[PDB]
């Protein structure tokens, strides 16, 4: 037996022989009460993996990153401002 | 006297000896002639 | 003078199909 | 693993087969030399690659080679 | 005998010798039958490893 | 003879670890067990869940309070939407990690024995299906917990110290 | 029981093993097959320990080593006097310390090398020297270049002396093993006869010498005319007029009286305004005072009278719960061990020599010593340097001692063995705070470079910015600065000008202190030196903690401390043992070193020196842009580097072009290093094969075999390569821009 | 420039989503067992 | 000569525990198993770093390495002089001798014994790679 004695090794039990213990694995099931809205509204990613969810997160960071940069003003983003000074133009008169 | 000699002849003593004589040499003539850019003869 | 947009779209598209042929060309070497 | 071979210039000497930390190479009766055993490599599985063995022979070039390659688990030495 | 008189003056022929080219030193020649190394050659000058004396056979080894 | 508060994993003297009070204080201890990650009898969706809400809900604040827009008036919608990002780029993350760790139909490898030795059942976290509906709790839970600190720092204006 | 114990005439004095090179080892006794020889004859000739499992005479090679050592030392002293005797301007500078250049070396005609004796004013032409050694001489009452000269006469004698003691304690009378071992008789002799009595020699050097001299020299009376310190002795009556205190002669003294000694016996602070530098009746009083500490502690340990402390005893009595046996074990290592000594001291020589730096320019000790900006950066720096040498030596002999005189039967379940045994989580939590400095510093300075270059300046960590300002350092500033009001309640000033109260003292023109003030730079600054010194742990403590062994190769204690490697096997195994460790650390040490002397430069350039005018304005070196050019790589690159070099590249053509030839040369020596660190040994082994053959070609080949460097002395040679032109590329740049500005 | 909006769209596509589908499948690829 | 089993009744040595030891490999891939004979209670120095005392008596240690094996009987050859054997344990129960293959230290020649990749010619008498151009073969592999 692992704990009969000092021996630490047993072919009969390997996990506690090898070390595979779960230190803070709590198996206690009765955490929530109301989970009903949770199952209901998450449908695109659970049970999905590649399928739905990775065509979905691409599509929506694609056309949400487009966007964006497609209609951001002005103010909020710099290089779309454009410039607003004259050309400081550079030496020997080249333009 | 001999174990003197034979440390005296060891490689790192003979270099200094042998560098510093040199070094002395080069000095004195340079001390003597100096600023030479052209063997005259 | 400058190039239009109709330009633009037939230059993305022949990118498009050379791409299509680098990934065909891609396969090939592939396997 | 890593391969090792064992050439006919050896001598008998066991001096490979004490350097080896993996227990690679064993003597084995032979009768091309005065020693009357040679060096092999039965389970060369557990070969890390340290060459310590190559550095162990005192034939003018080594009787004993590791040539290296694969490189499984047991040849990079992980403990995890 | 097998090879070199011992105490004789050798040149090695081995290729991948350290002392190819080399002249050593004959020790002893076993004549036991089946051993292929048999002459021992002592050398003035060691090798990488430190080593001085190899065991050669008498065809790769020239008299002088 | 002395005290030695300091002991071997589980008495085993040959596992590479210790009980140090860091490890396995019983405050320290109580608080690892329940927290969502550690609770394996609960399905993989609604721990995902909790840990998104709790992570997109932390990470607002940084964007909002440093972000390049921090100086203007759209401060709170573009560190909102820095959070949001980061979240879709995490669950991305999330879905290729089980894709490539977990294989359909496989049991879970998750450790099954506690430290007495009870043998429970088999965290079904670790595996393709459970690692699925967590990725799924998580992007669900982030996104609502990014509107959440959204919606109390800016739509309805709590008042905070610092933001 | 404490008692002299010697043999007599244990080594035969002769010259026989003169003639023997390797005479010390049983390897290197035979000859030299090949040329690696003469190099392992250089690099086991002090290594005691391999030449022999006797401890009693290693003991006494070391004794007799450290008896050279000091000989040495005297004679460099000596020298150094001498020079300041013949070759210097010493009574030229003791006229005027303000416009004169301390110089005492003076190069010969030969070859254009006069155009180095520059002018350096007081009629003298001559190398000006940074070392402070005229300061120094200034605040010990020196007045004549005959002091000098009895003084460098005195330190040959000395060194004679020493080197007869060496040869006396080796060769006559060595002492035995048991005489040693004495730690509780050493540390009680060291404590009370060497450091609490040297302590009250010199404050009566001090009392009796300096201060007499140094007041009448404040009050500007000529040098010539100034009485010698034997007339202040004898006619106290003489000594009295400049502090009264004397006339009471030692009454105070034994009726307790001492609040009359506060002439001279002061606990002023700051700095004499006329000479910038301590009081030395402050510095008198100190060493009085730690004379008495220091006598009074060397009287703990029990010798042989009872009545002390048995450090064993007070070792074994220290363990918790927590740990094991606690100090168990350790009273052996360290009484049985050499090298784990030398770790300790090492360690603790480096920070001293470190608190040293930091501490001599905050508390300029010598007259006239702040104000030579030159002498400051160079002291600095130079202590600085031999700090982190001596940092990474103690960690290379730690090293040594866990891979050669550690023994596991006699330490188990002690501290020692504890921390072998949690190395993994030491090491890990080390690493981690590593990479988290790392980044947090040089990444905010990398932020700081790229909000610049994209025209963000707002968006950067600056005081115009993103302020980061030490508040934890500020908060200690300001308790310092109002330390005499409440808290040290019999304190004149504070402790030094740097921590504040607007009090500016400034010598002549110059500006010797004033309050330095700490920011977001001075923030950043602080965390790369964290992030610096935190790696350069990890890497020794990593070293020294896995010497023995290591999941990659569990019997690395086998294979020695000083060995290449374990073969190409386990994916290769380079750099594996602990020398490899010190070889690595050096060169992070040389980037600590390196960056902490570039900040103290900067930082003195920019805030705290310069010149003030008659007005009170006060102008600086480079002008105050410290604070907004050190956030940015870049300005590091433009601002410091390239902006302060500006005179060692056009110091040609005068008294600084040896300092631009250095330069050069010392850039020359780092690129050569960085071939003995990026090359390997096969390749040079078959480069020399085929020379080999050109010289065996016209029978020229020697019979010394020669071989490539082996591959720990590829590595020695170019960590040594590399660290001598870095350090020797700063110094000469340092130098010269220091001399140049100021 | 013609289309001004062009860069807009194109460089935020091939600098953040093009890497994102690339480092993913290429992740998802050398990840197999098979 | 019949290999011998491992016992699962052997005692440990007295250790305190240490970071170095058994990982998620061990209980994953595989691990190792070295047993010994003590006459006394002694101390030695583990190979994973830190020092036990060996049981007056059959010993019993898990390793995570056959080179740590290696490096513990060898410490206990040379130090103690004491003989050792080490088995490979994988995590489905299975049990494979190791190091003493016939009983006899690979050091001492034992007849029974095959020759495992000795070549029957010089080290310089491999063939040239160009030769073995398109082959899947090595020159050493003849
Ligand atoms: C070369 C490609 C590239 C491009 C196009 C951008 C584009 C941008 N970066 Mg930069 N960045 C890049 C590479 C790039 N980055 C790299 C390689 C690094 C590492 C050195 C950084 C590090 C960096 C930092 C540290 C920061 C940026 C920020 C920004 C944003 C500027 C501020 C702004 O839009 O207003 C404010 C932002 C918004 C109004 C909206 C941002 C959130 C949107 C919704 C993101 C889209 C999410 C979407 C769901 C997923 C799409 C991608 C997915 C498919 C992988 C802008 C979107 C700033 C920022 O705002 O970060 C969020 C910022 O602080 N970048
Ligand atoms: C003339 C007097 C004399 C004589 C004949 C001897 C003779 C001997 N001594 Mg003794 N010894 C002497 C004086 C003398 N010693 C003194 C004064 C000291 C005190 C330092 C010692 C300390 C001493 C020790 C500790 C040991 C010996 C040993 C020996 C033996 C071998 C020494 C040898 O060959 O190394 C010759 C070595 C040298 C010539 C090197 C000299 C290096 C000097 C000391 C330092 C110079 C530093 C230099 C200034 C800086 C260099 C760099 C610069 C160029 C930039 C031999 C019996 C050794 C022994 O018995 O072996 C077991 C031994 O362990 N001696
Ligand atoms: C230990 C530290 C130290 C250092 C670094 C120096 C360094 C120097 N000294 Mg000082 N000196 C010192 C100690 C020191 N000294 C001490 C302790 C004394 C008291 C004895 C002196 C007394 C002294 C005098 C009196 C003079 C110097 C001078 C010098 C300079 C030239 C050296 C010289 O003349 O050699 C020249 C080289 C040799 C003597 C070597 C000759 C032997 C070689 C191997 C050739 C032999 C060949 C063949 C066998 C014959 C140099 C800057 C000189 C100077 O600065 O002049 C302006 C000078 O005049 N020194
Ligand atoms: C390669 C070694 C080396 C070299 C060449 C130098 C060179 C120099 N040092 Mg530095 N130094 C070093 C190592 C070195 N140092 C180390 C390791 C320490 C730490 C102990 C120091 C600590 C130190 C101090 C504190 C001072 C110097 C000074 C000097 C200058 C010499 C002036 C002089 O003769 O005054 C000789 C020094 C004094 C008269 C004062 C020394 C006072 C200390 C406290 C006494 C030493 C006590 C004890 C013996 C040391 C061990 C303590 C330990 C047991 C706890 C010169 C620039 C002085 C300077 O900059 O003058 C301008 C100076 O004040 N050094
Ligand atoms: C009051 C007594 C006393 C004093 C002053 C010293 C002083 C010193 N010891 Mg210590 N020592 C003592 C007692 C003392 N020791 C005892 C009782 C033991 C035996 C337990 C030792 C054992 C010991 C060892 C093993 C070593 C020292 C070393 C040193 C020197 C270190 C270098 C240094 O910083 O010195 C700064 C000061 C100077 C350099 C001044 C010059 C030295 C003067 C002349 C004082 C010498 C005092 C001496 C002990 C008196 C006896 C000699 C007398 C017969 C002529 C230093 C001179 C080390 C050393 O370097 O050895 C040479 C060393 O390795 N000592
Ligand atoms: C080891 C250090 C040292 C030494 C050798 C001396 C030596 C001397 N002192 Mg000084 N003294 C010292 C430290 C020292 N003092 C310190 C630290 C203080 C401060 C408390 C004094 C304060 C002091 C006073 C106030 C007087 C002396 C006097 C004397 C002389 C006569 C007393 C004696 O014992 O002789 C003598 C020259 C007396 C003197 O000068 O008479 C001629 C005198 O009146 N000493
Ligand atoms: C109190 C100081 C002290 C003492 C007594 C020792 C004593 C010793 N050390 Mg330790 N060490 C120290 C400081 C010290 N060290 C420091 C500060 C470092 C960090 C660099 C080290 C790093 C270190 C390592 C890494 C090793 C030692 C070793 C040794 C042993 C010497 C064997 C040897 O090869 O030396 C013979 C002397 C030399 C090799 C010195 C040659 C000259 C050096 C390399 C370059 C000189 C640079 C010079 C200043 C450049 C300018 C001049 C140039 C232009 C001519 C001996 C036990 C070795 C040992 O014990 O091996 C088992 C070893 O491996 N030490
Ligand atoms: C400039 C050159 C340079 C740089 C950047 C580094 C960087 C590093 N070294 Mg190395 N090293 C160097 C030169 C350098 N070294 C040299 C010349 C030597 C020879 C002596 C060494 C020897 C050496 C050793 C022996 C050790 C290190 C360690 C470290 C690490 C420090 C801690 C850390 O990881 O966090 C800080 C990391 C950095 C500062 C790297 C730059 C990160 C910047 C700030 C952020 C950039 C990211 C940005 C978002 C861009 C994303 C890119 C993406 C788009 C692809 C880090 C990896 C130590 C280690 O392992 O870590 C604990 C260690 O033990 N190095
Ligand atoms: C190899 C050639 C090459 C290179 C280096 C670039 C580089 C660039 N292009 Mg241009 N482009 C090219 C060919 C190229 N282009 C061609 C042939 C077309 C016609 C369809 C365009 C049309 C185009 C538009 C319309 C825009 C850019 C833009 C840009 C910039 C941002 C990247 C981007 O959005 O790409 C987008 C690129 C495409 C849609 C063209 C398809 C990709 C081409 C065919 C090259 C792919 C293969 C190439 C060999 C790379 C192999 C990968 C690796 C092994 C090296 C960048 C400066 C943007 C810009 O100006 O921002 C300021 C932008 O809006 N490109
Ligand atoms: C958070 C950790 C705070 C440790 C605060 C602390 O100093 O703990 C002190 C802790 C107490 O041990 P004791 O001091 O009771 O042991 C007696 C000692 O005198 C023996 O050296 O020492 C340790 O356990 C080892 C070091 C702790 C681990 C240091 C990691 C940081």
């Amino acid at each position: 037996k692992y704990g009969e004695k000092s021996v630490y090794f047993d072919l009969g039990e390997i996990d506690n022989t090898t070390g595979n213990w779960d230190l803070y694995g709590n198996d206690d099931p009765n955490r929530y009460n109301g989970f009903q809205n949770k199952f209901f509204e998450t449908f695109a990613g659970a049970f999905t993996k590649r399928g739905l969810l990775l065509k979905f997160l691409v599509l929506g960071g694609a056309t949400t990153i487009g966007y964006l940069g497609s209609t951001s003003s002005g103010d909020l983003l710099a290089i779309k401002n454009g410039p607003k000074q004259a050309p400081i133009m550079g030496p020997r008169g080249r333009k | 006297m001999q174990d003197v000699k034979t440390y005296l002849s060891t490689a790192p003593v003979l270099a200094t000896l042998w560098f510093g004589f040199l070094a002395g040499l080069l000095i004195e003539i340079n001390r003597f002639f100096p600023d030479a850019l052209v063997l005259p003869l | 003078t400058s190039i239009s947009d109709s330009q633009i779209i037939v230059a993305l598209v022949s990118a498009f199909i050379t791409g299509i042929l680098a990934l065909r060309l891609g396969k090939s070497l592939y396997q | 693993a890593h391969s090792v071979k064992i050439y006919d210039t050896c001598i008998g000497c066991t001096q490979c087969v004490r350097a080896c930390p993996t227990d690679v190479l064993e003597m084995v009766p032979w009768d091309g030399c005065k020693a009357s055993q040679i060096a092999s490599a039965p389970r060369t599985e557990d070969c890390v690659g340290c060459k310590r063995c190559e550095s162990a022979c005192p034939t003018d070039f080594l009787s004993v080679r590791v040539y290296l390659g694969a490189e499984t688990t047991r040849s990079m030495g992980l403990a995890y | 005998v097998i090879g070199p008189k011992r105490g004789s003056i050798v040149k090695v022929l081995r290729r991948e010798s350290y002392w190819f080219n080399d002249t050593g030193k004959v020790v002893a020649v076993d004549q036991a039958p089946g051993v292929r190394y048999p002459v021992v050659v002592r050398f003035d000058k060691v090798n990488y490893a430190g080593v001085s004396t190899n065991n050669y056979s008498p065809d790769e080894l020239e008299q002088s | 003879e002395k005290y030695q508060v300091i002991e071997p994993l589980n008495g085993d003297p040959f596992i590479g670890g210790f009980e140090t009070p860091v490890t396995s204080s019983p405050l320290i201890a109580w608080y690892l067990s329940n927290l969502p990650a550690y609770r394996t009898a609960v399905a993989p969706l609604l721990r995902g869940v909790e840990i998104g809400l709790a992570h997109g809900y932390l990470l607002v604040g940084p964007f909002v309070l440093a972000g390049p827009l921090r100086n203007s008036a759209v401060r709170g919608e573009a560190g909102s939407l820095a959070a949001a990002g980061l979240v879709t780029i995490l669950t991305m993350c999330l879905t290729i990690y089980g894709i490539a760790s977990f294989k359909e139909g496989e049991a879970s490898k998750a450790p099954s024995l506690t430290l007495t030795g009870r043998q429970k059942e088999a965290d079904k976290l670790q595996t393709a299906e459970g690692w699925a509906s967590f990725t799924g709790g998580w992007f669900f839970g982030g996104l609502s917990g990014v509107a959440w600190a959204y919606f109390l720092l800016y739509v309805i204006n709590l008042p905070y110290p610092v933001k | 029981e404490v008692k002299i114990m010697v043999e007599k005439d244990p080594v035969k004095t002769s010259f026989e093993k003169w003639a023997k090179p390797g005479h010390f080892s049983r390897t290197l006794a035979k000859g030299p097959n090949t040329t690696t020889w003469i190099w392992n004859l250089h690099a086991d000739a002090h290594d005691f320990d391999s030449h022999t499992n006797d401890l009693e005479e290693i003991s006494r090679k070391v004794f007799s080593a450290h008896f050279g050592q000091l000989a040495v030392i005297f004679i460099w002293l000596s020298g150094m006097y001498f020079h300041g005797a013949r070759f210097s301007n010493y009574e030229a500078w003791l006229s005027d310390p303000t416009h004169i250049k301390p110089s005492a070396q003076v190069v010969w005609p030969i070859v254009g090398q006069k155009i180095l004796n520059g002018d350096v004013g007081g009629g003298f032409q001559g190398i000006q020297i940074t070392s402070g050694f005229f300061q120094l001489w200034r605040a010990s009452g020196i007045t004549s270049e005959l002091q000098l000269y009895t003084t460098a006469i005195g330190g040959l004698i000395f060194a004679a002396l020493m080197l007869f003691a060496g040869w006396f304690h080796y060769h006559k009378a060595a002492p035995k093993l048991a005489w040693f071992q004495n730690v509780e008789s050493m540390l009680n002799h060291h404590l009370a006869g060497l450091l609490g009595l040297g302590s009250l020699a010199w404050a009566g050097h001090q009392v009796h010498v300096s201060l007499p001299i140094n007041r009448l020299l404040d009050a500007g009376v000529d040098p010539k005319e100034i009485p010698l310190p034997h007339e202040f002795i004898l006619n106290r009556d003489l000594l009295a007029q400049l502090y009264p205190s004397f006339s009471k002669g030692l009454t105070p003294f034994f009726t307790l009286n001492w609040s009359e000694y506060s002439d001279f016996l002061t606990f002023r602070g700051g700095l004499n305004p006329v000479t910038g530098g301590l009081w030395l009746t402050d510095t008198a009083h100190h060493h009085l005072a730690i004379a008495v500490l220091f006598l009074v502690a060397g009287h703990m340990y029990r010798t042989n009278f009872g009545i002390g402390h048995s450090m064993k005893e007070i070792l074994e009595a220290h363990k918790g719960p927590f740990t094991g046996e606690g100090h168990k074990g350790l009273y052996e290592i360290l009484t049985t061990s050499w090298h784990a000594q030398l770790a300790i001291n090492l360690a603790m020589l480096g920070s001293l020599t470190i608190i040293v730096a930091h501490h001599m320019y905050a508390m300029p000790p010598y007259p006239y010593l702040a104000t030579d900006y030159a002498t400051q950066l160079s002291l600095f720096t130079h202590h600085m340097w031999i700090g982190g040498f001596l940092v990474v030596g103690a960690a290379a002999h730690a090293a040594i001692f866990m891979v050669r005189d550690y023994d596991p039967t006699t330490q188990y379940n002690n501290l020692l063995d504890r921390v072998l045994r949690h190395r993994d989580a030491i090491i890990s939590h080390l690493n981690w705070v590593c990479i988290f400095l790392g980044f947090h510093s040089f990444g905010l300075y990398i932020h700081n470079d790229t909000m610049s270059a994209l025209g963000r300046p707002q968006d950067m960590f600056s005081d115009t910015a993103i302020q980061l300002q030490p508040v934890f350092a500020q908060w200690i500033q300001n308790t310092h600065a109002l330390a005499p009001s409440l808290t040290a309640p019999n304190a004149t000033a504070s402790t030094s000008l740097t921590w504040g109260g607007g009090d500016l003292v400034a010598v002549g023109g110059k500006v010797a202190l004033l309050p330095i003030p700490l920011g977001t730079a001075d923030f950043l600054v602080h965390h790369i030196h964290a992030f610096t010194i935190h790696v350069t742990v990890l890497i020794l403590l990593k070293g020294v903690l896995f010497a023995r062994s290591s999941r990659l190769i569990p019997d690395k204690a086998n294979l020695g401390f000083r060995f290449p490697c374990d073969g190409p096997g386990r994916g290769g195994t380079c750099q594996v043992s602990a020398w490899d460790h010190v070889f690595l650390g050096l060169f992070w040490m040389y980037n600590a070193i390196s960056v902490v002397i570039f900040h103290f430069s900067w930082k003195m350039q920019s805030d705290v020196w310069g010149s003030i005018s008659d007005q009170g304005v006060v102008t600086h070196i480079t002008g105050g842009n410290f604070a907004q050019s050190s956030i940015t790589i870049n300005g590091w690159l433009r601002d410091f580097l390239w902006a302060q070099a500006s005179q060692v590249i056009q110091s040609y053509g005068s008294s600084l072009s040896a300092y631009g030839l250095l330069f050069l040369g010392a850039h020359f020596v780092w690129a050569f290093s960085l071939m003995f660190l990026f090359s390997g040994r096969g390749y040079w082994q078959e480069l020399i094969e085929s020379i080999v053959w050109a010289h065996n070609k016209l029978k020229v080949a020697p019979a010394i075999q020669p071989r490539a460097l082996s591959i720990v002395q590829g590595r020695a040679v170019g960590v040594a390569h590399y660290l001598l032109g870095g350090i020797a590329t700063t110094w000469a740049f340092f130098l010269a821009r220091i001399i140049s500005v100021g | 420039m013609t289309a001004s909006y062009l860069p807009s769209i194109f460089v935020p596509l091939i600098g953040l989503v093009f890497p994102a589908i690339t480092m993913a499948s290429l992740f998802i690829y050398i990840e197999q067992d098979e | 000569f019949t290999p011998p089993t491992l016992n699962a009744d052997t005692p440990a040595p007295i250790f305190g525990g240490s970071t170095g030891g058994l990982l998620r490999k061990a209980q994953v891939e595989e691990f190792y198993v070295i047993t010994w004979e003590s006459p006394k209670e002694q101390i030695f120095e583990m190979p994973t770093g830190g020092a036990a005392i060996m049981r007056s008596g059959p010993n019993l240690l898990k390793l995570a390495r056959k080179e740590q094996c290696l490096a513990l009987g060898a410490r206990l050859r040379t130090k103690f002089k004491i003989q050792y054997q080490f088995y490979r344990v994988f995590p489905n129960g299975e049990v494979q001798y190791l190091h003493p293959k016939d009983g006899v230290y690979p050091e001492k020649v034992n007849a029974g014994r095959t020759a495992v990749g000795v070549n029957n010619r010089s080290i310089g008498q491999n063939a040239n790679p160009a030769e073995l151009k398109f082959a899947h073969k090595q020159a050493y592999d003849l």
